[PDB]
């Protein structure tokens, strides 16, 4: 029965196992990465909320999310981060 | 009839204290002072453990980046030795107390 | 058997996203895009954590990665220390560092 | 006052890991004042945080939440 | 013709007047009044928002915003803080 | 039909507790918002306009002035170990700072 | 449009006497030489940092004009919040 | 001839400056410097003049505040002179750089 309470720690297992197949992650080090998550997932929804109200729109989109990661991230990480995103929505709108 | 000069054991506590991440302070104590703390704010109240440890976690690694900022104002003040001026100075700059 | 983030091209759950981004008093209304990007940048940075860690794991010679590798995964590196600035990781400890001055000789 | 439990020893051992190689005697008190007050200005929070929820018993979350009001941000007790 | 921009200016002169009669503002202090207004609703509205969405609410009520005033307000301010919010809700509700 | 009553009338208020309540709604902070919340807030918001107004007001007449200026709003902030705990992070424009040379500095 | 808009190297109209000022505002008595060049840069970086984002709003809202706005919202990012140029 | 001691204008010019509020840099120069570095980041930019207003006011402020914190750091090393280490620390610690 329990709560139902939701992470990311599978998500984290699938990237693990992609960059590193052969290693593996004590539960605090999870809860660590899952508050990572959390705390960046937040930090650039804020930033995003933020340029919305700023420029009078109703709609958080893709756009937002970029100028927001440009913001947040540091410049080198910045680049990486825009280059993985752009190629995510490239890559969903050209499926179906 | 053996002795490690002064400072050459210091240096070898750094060393260790370092390399190590257990929390430092004893637990017990720790506690009782937490709940010592939160009396005067509500009577009868409990704590999760866990709430405990994180609220530990973050005395220990405010303290230590503390005490790395105070080591700081001593050498800036041709010194070796911390002393209450130094962590006075490190909190006044980083906005702490006024 | 697509799944909107294996269109993406992602582990992370482009679904669950889309929906925090709804139900976390963001804004109005959410593109579709958003979620892929923003779960998209979230994998990267997952990632990118769990490669060095994943090393200091393998240098300290381990099969699991303990909060320490993550402590000096993200501290060894200009700039995720500067991302992860005012953010205290349980049980990481710090980096090794005895100033100049202070040694013999 | 358990506030006199955080021993002068545990104050040498954190100085040491903070990179400090002689401390001052007067300093064990000043660590001590210090320590109180950042335990008062978290828990202070975190149990305004356990009165608004309506409970008696302080959660991790309620700390956490607490931290990341003072920017002492952290991760790895349900952030 | 000019499109309208909302101020607090107005609500500042009023209780101006009621605090020290014989006092007026300049326009840049007027500028700074408006700031620290619209400051200080962001961080209360903020913490009270983070408030609820904390317990699983979604209804921000004159409760948040007390709880969130207690924990942004130092000291004696948040009492008067209280108290003055406190005697205003209970009058609008006397009142209906 | 009633006539009109402000809800700011209703509450004793000076700052407009419905536009307050309106910025709440869209400003994307909750999908609902009690009547009691815009009330409260006008008021808290009301209650440290007045407390600034009181000191810089004080402030202006100090320097024999009928009109309170940014100086003015920043000395009495500053001054005051309250509020100046409330901004210890916002620059007031044309304020400048308060007089204050270190000890050590003075001569002999 | 193109026609002379390109800049020389402003960073000296930094003044050794403007940077004195600003020291005794700041409650400064006696003042290193070496001073005057730190501070130079100290300020450089501060406006690359400010700027850099205030323009990063500018470029979101299409504009190829930077506003009070954008200074203000890049400053409060940067936890340098301004009051008295709207916000 | 008539010659005040070393410092006690230094005194009289840190008095006079915090009593005022009006800008110390030079308007047009800081104008200029705003523009040479916004080209770094994108080419023909026009500026809200009230932007470069806030970009100045926020600058001395900002500046106005090292300089405190270094003038502490100066007199917490037995100085009365800043020097550019005493900035370096100030900044450290407030945690500008590493």
């Amino acid at each position: 029965k329990r709560s139902r309470k939701e992470s990311y720690s599978i998500y984290v297992y699938k990237v693990l196992k992609q960059v590193h197949p052969d290693t593996g992650i004590s539960s605090k080090a999870m809860g660590i990465m899952n508050s990572f998550v959390n705390d960046i997932f937040e930090r650039i929804a804020g930033e995003a909320s933020r340029l919305a109200h700023y420029n009078k729109r109703s709609t958080i989109t893709s756009r937002e999310i970029q100028t927001a990661v440009r913001l947040l991230l540091p410049g080198e990480l910045a680049k990486h981060a825009v280059s993985e995103g752009t190629k995510a929505v490239t890559k969903y709108t050209s499926a179906k | 009839p053996h002795r490690y000069r002064p400072g050459t054991v210091a240096l070898r506590e750094i060393r260790r204290y370092q390399k190590s991440t257990e929390l430092l302070i004893r637990k017990l104590p720790f506690q009782r002072l937490v709940r010592e703390i939160a009396q005067d704010f509500k009577t009868d109240l409990r704590f999760q453990s866990s709430a405990v440890m994180a609220l530990q976690e973050a005395c220990e690694a405010y303290l230590v980046g503390l005490f790395e900022d105070t080591n700081l104002c001593a050498i800036h003040a041709k010194r070796v030795t911390i002393m209450p001026k130094d962590i006075q100075l490190a909190r006044r700059i980083r906005g702490e107390r006024a | 058997a697509k799944t909107r983030s294996s269109r993406a091209g992602l582990q992370f759950p482009v679904g669950r996203v889309h929906r925090l981004l709804r139900k976390g008093n963001y804004s109005e209304r959410v593109g579709a895009g958003a979620p892929v990007y923003l779960a998209a940048v979230l994998e990267y940075l997952t990632a990118e954590i769990l490669e060095l860690a994943g090393n200091a794991a393998r240098d300290n010679k381990k099969t699991r990665i303990i909060p320490r590798h993550l402590q000096l995964a993200i501290r060894n590196d200009e700039e995720l220390n500067k991302l992860l600035g005012r953010v205290t990781i349980a049980q990481g400890g710090v980096l090794p560092n005895i100033q100049a001055v202070l040694l013999p000789k | 006052d358990n506030i006199q439990g955080i021993t002068k020893p545990a104050i040498r051992r954190l100085a040491r890991r903070g990179g400090v190689k002689r401390i001052s005697g007067l300093i064990y008190e000043e660590t001590r004042g210090v320590l109180k007050v950042f335990l008062e200005n978290v828990i202070r929070d975190a149990v305004t945080y356990t009165e608004h929820a309506k409970r008696k018993t302080v959660t991790a979350m309620d700390v956490v939440y607490a931290l990341k009001r003072q920017g002492r941000t952290l991760y790895g007790f349900g952030g």
